[PDB]
């Protein structure tokens, strides 16, 4: 038994249903496989039971046309059609966190996810602010667990995106930026600190929010303009920011704070103040009630 | 109809961002065929068929 199983010998590729050895072509390929199966995957009823078995269903279902092992957890040991039997109870990562769940710790974690999503009624029948709070911490909790050999994050998403949506609320994760995902997940792992990940979850769940993200987006996909590397946030009530105006469009404005941008609602600007505001002029702007 | 364009649009681009968030770029055969559907001129049997027909 060995976590090297997992690659084929002299190389740092998966071992795949392809046979590609290739690193980029076997990526370029599970991709597109994946891309293929969670559109499909869009089609299927909802479960009555959120559970571990649910997660693993939604992993065998994107990865089944490019691993023998989708939808199977990674310190359960794994045996090839090759013979061969892998696993990696433990996953080293490189330079960061407390890092991830091991051997048996990864089994009781997913024992208690499935015990608390049972007991609370799969978080339903709650408002959109206490749907987030449970949901925030079941979905830290995963993410130390990181129970998967590869594909962690997509099923996880999905997960929480489909359970949300059987809860009625909804989670739009395809409006957070993949620096602001980092920014969030490290203050819960590294500092103890909830308010990053609180926040990511109310601009992605309330809809005032969602409709000005998307609007932001929209626009840099048309400008052209790749912001996958920088902090996109909606203001916060009551915080105050200060920065370069950076336009404004039919729903929201945007603000540029030391690399960030900040959205906010156009009617919360004084329209004393947005009549004659010109991209690049300095405003200070305190986000209401 | 609307309504259906609406959550097409929606899944092609939480296929596009869930990747991204990955750092990975799809092949420009999937994004072509994605958007196919997205926009939709196929349905899902025809997308389903041209994603297994790719040659990447
Ligand atoms: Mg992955």
């Amino acid at each position: 038994i060995s976590p090297h199983h997992y690659v084929y010998p002299n190389t740092t590729t998966l071992k795949n249903k392809y046979g590609i050895k290739n690193l980029n072509a076997f990526l370029e390929k599970c991709s597109h496989d994946t891309a293929k199966a969670m559109i499909n995957l869009r089609e299927e009823s909802l479960p009555e039971y959120f559970d571990t078995a649910y997660l693993c269903h939604i992993h065998q279902q994107l990865f089944k046309n490019t691993f023998e092992w989708a939808g199977y957890l990674r310190h359960i040991p794994f045996t090839f059609a090759d013979g061969t039997t892998a696993a990696m109870p433990e996953m080293k990562r490189t330079g960061w966190k407390n890092a991830f769940a091991i051997g048996d710790e990864i089994q009781e974690g997913l024992q208690r996810l499935d015990q608390t999503l049972a007991e609370k009624n799969n978080l339903q029948g709650l408002t959109r602010e206490e749907f987030n709070s449970e949901a925030i911490e079941l979905f830290n909790s995963l993410n130390q667990l990181h129970p998967f050999r590869e594909g962690n994050g997509r099923t996880q998403r999905l997960f929480f995106e489909n359970l949300a949506k059987a809860a009625g609320h909804q989670l739009n994760f395809s409006l957070i930026t993949k620096e602001r995902m980092m920014v969030a997940s490290v203050a819960v792992a590294e500092n103890g600190d909830l308010e990053p990940m609180q926040h990511l979850f109310e601009d992605i769940s309330n809809p005032e929010k969602i409709r000005l993200l998307k609007e932001f987006m929209h626009t840099m996909k048309n400008t052209g303009r790749n912001v996958n590397d920088r902090p996109v946030m909606v203001a916060k009530e009551g915080e105050t920011y200060t920065g370069t105006y950076r336009g404004a469009g039919l729903e929201g404005f945007a603000l540029n704070v030391k690399g960030a941008y900040i959205i906010g609602n156009i009617d919360h600007l004084p329209p004393e103040q947005l009549k004659i505001l010109k991209p690049g002029d300095k405003i200070t702007f305190t986000a209401p009630k | 109809t609307l309504e259906e364009l609406k959550k097409r649009r929606e899944a092609v681009d939480a296929v596009i961002s869930t990747h991204a968030l990955e750092g990975i770029a799809l092949h420009p055969k999937t994004l072509k065929i994605l958007e196919g559907y997205a926009r939709g001129n196929t349905s899902l049997e025809e997308f389903n068929t041209l994603m297994d027909n790719a040659k990447l």
